[PDB]
């Protein structure tokens, strides 16, 4: 309930201005940043087939989007970043899921450690 | 005809309409911008072909009125410099196409209205700085009528499409009926 | 009356005139022939701290190279900087 | 159509074929966004195969959905990005034609059988922009990708 | 007559590196 | 629909009228491309009368498939090449209306039959370019092509 209702309301917005998504070189700022954060949190919504998400996984990975950590991240390579993404999390930050789980929300603690494990991540990825 | 066919033409003209109304609201502010460049242009303004226009259409009779060198990517291909008219006109796009050497141009009077040494950079500057405002109003005033002809088509499909989908329905059930009776 | 505009700005709509030739106008213009100017500007916002490091500048270059009319572009950098 | 329609459910596999794509001269007329596979699943067919499958499908369905918008506003309004995903996805609709040994009599080309190896590789390299250079024709009624960059050779005269 | 009118050049080039050199300033 | 598809076999000729083409104010409003005869014929008409019956409808055919994009983006999209074709076009549209003698309360105009020669003449000067000066009103229920004239010299 913390992160699905601005997920909602960014994607309701971005859904008023993506017909002219590849049709708007020299649109102004704001809704260039609107379409931005739209096929990210887009591509966030995809999934893989046979592995259901406990869902401190799935916040984990819907907060990174929508705090804001992949605006700058290709649009293609979402899907084949998440994969590695929670991978890495699951088994080296169990200890931070835990605590998404255990506290039922994402702390400014969790917050602190997911953005150094994000941004750190996205940066190799992205080669 | 068929409601597979006009489902699709249904999601393409509704894409258009919104497209060319974002079309309209870019060049609205492009044209704001070029009516503000375009008063001290004038004042600077007052003291072979070869045809002023631009890489871009969609903006009514602009290269058509208009139409060996031609400064715009329609004016080679309907009869050369190119990438002109993105980026608003510059004294530097004057030099250089006065460096590579009447004048065919635009002129501006109002949103809906539009005419066909160092002072020949000075000819070829004004002719641009005329022909982007031109051109900006004229997108703008295109846009604006192509994005409500695509929203009367919207609603004319939409009434067509739901005729039929009751007709569809209608003839199904009569079928039936006359079977069974 | 007396005319005095860039291509981009109107400052005017005795003047002693420069002969054009990158110099100072007083009623500083780079260039052309109602006074008609590629670059009119103030003598507020010339800064002339970096036009002492762009007259260095395109002195280094002249001692290149070389090539004719290279060069010559390099010789009128140096005019204007030094006006 | 009822009888199609009750039929889909007892199969592993579709083609599904379509007079829109025979109309054009693309032989099979397979859609490519219409035809399913059990099998068609990463963990069977592998990786390569599956992302080359998926990013073709993908390509396709993305030119499909731009094809009415530019038949009105035009080529010249699409985005660098747009009209390569454009010359890219002609190539590989063209690249999915093929000359049957058993259509000879109507095709008057020698028919061919591709390998799958052959099969992965062609479509990955268009995909890759490994022949954005090449002509669209090139790359219709051909076997191997080998056949369109000599059929290309062979355009220029 | 001027040293850039000999090999080239012209006064529109002239100007345009005067111009230049002022903004670059 | 079944009562009038079923009809067309029985004829020799069919006139089929159109709303759209009466909403557009073309009085008779006549479809001159579903409308057909079976002396349309080089061998009973005639090559002149047939090579510009069938001219006009080309030129009518060929405006026709360009009212999707026209009903988007307006004639000025178009080339110089279809610009021409739908200027002609839509001369002659207006050229194939025709007051009558029994509509005069509708059209306020003095009915008009014009003699088959005539009619043949002025379509094949328009298909020829010798009104592409013209504006298009003065096409406007006339009877021959001189009152197309002369109504375009009262104009300007």
């Amino acid at each position: 309930k913390q992160v699905a209702g601005t997920m909602k309301l960014e994607l309701a917005q971005y859904r008023e201005v993506a017909a002219f998504a590849q049709f708007g070189s020299d649109l102004d700022a704001a809704t260039q940043q609107l379409l931005s954060r739209g096929v990210r949190l887009t591509e966030l919504l995809k999934q893989g087939q046979y592995s259901p998400m406990a869902i401190e996984e799935q916040v984990a990975v819907i907060y990174a989007g929508v705090r804001g950590y992949l605006d700058k991240l290709e649009p293609s390579k979402i899907t084949k970043f998440e994969n590695a993404f929670l991978s890495h999390v699951i088994s080296q930050h169990q200890a931070l899921l835990g605590k998404i789980r255990t506290d039922g929300k994402i702390s400014e603690e969790s917050d602190a450690k997911l953005k150094e494990i994000v941004t750190n991540f996205l940066a190799g990825f992205e080669a | 005809a068929t409601l597979k066919d006009i489902t699709r033409r249904l999601k393409s003209i509704k894409n258009i309409q919104k497209i060319t109304k974002s079309m309209k609201m870019v060049a609205a502010a492009k044209y704001a911008r070029a009516e503000r460049e375009l008063k001290p242009a004038r004042v600077y303004g007052v003291g072979l072909i070869i045809g002023v226009s631009s890489d871009r259409g969609l903006c009514g009779a602009i290269h058509s009125s208009v139409a060996i060198i031609g400064v715009g990517d329609k004016i080679r291909s309907i009869l050369t410099f190119k990438e002109v008219g993105r980026r608003p006109p510059t004294f530097g796009d004057a030099s250089v196409i006065a460096l590579e050497l009447s004048i065919i141009f635009n002129r501006f009077r109002s949103v809906i209205s539009y005419k066909t040494e160092y002072s020949l950079a000075n000819i070829i500057y004004y002719s641009l700085k005329e022909s982007t405002t031109s051109e900006q109003s004229a997108r703008m005033t295109a846009m604006d009528n192509a994005s409500k002809n695509a929203s009367e088509m919207i609603d004319k499909l939409t009434l067509t499409f739901n005729r039929t989908r009751q007709a569809v329905i209608t003839k199904e059930l009569i079928e039936i009926i006359s079977g069974a009776a | 009356s007396f005319t005095f505009a860039s291509p981009t700005q109107v400052f005017f709509n005795q003047v002693d005139v420069p002969t054009l030739r990158p110099g100072l106008v007083v009623v500083f213009v780079s260039s052309g022939s109602q006074l008609l100017a590629e670059e009119a500007v103030t003598l507020d916002m010339l800064d002339l701290g970096a036009a002492k490091a762009n007259l260095e500048k395109a002195q280094s270059e002249l001692l290149g190279a070389a090539d004719e009319a290279t060069r010559a572009e390099i010789q009128i950098r140096i005019e204007a900087n030094e006006a | 159509d009822p009888a199609p329609a009750t039929t889909f459910a007892h199969l592993d596999a579709t083609t599904v074929l379509s007079r829109a794509i025979a109309e054009l001269g693309i032989y099979p007329a397979v859609d490519p966004l219409d035809s399913t596979s059990r099998i068609m699943d990463p963990n069977i067919v592998g990786s390569e195969h599956y992302d080359v499958a998926r990013g073709v499908q993908k390509i396709l369905q993305d030119y499909k959905s731009l094809q009415d918008i530019i038949a009105i506003l035009g080529m010249d309004e699409l985005s660098e990005e747009d009209k390569l995903t454009v010359s890219r996805a002609r190539k590989i609709q063209r690249f999915l034609s093929q000359p049957f040994q058993v259509a000879e009599v109507f095709t008057g080309h020698l028919g061919k059988l591709v390998p799958l190896k052959e099969t992965i590789k062609g479509f990955q390299q268009i995909l890759a922009g490994e022949y954005d250079h090449l002509p669209e024709q090139a790359f219709y009624m051909v076997g191997p990708i080998e056949e369109a960059v000599a059929k290309a050779d062979k355009l220029a005269e | 007559v001027a040293y850039w009118r000999q090999a080239g050049l012209s006064y529109i080039r002239y100007s345009q590196i005067c111009a230049k050199a002022v903004r670059d300033a």
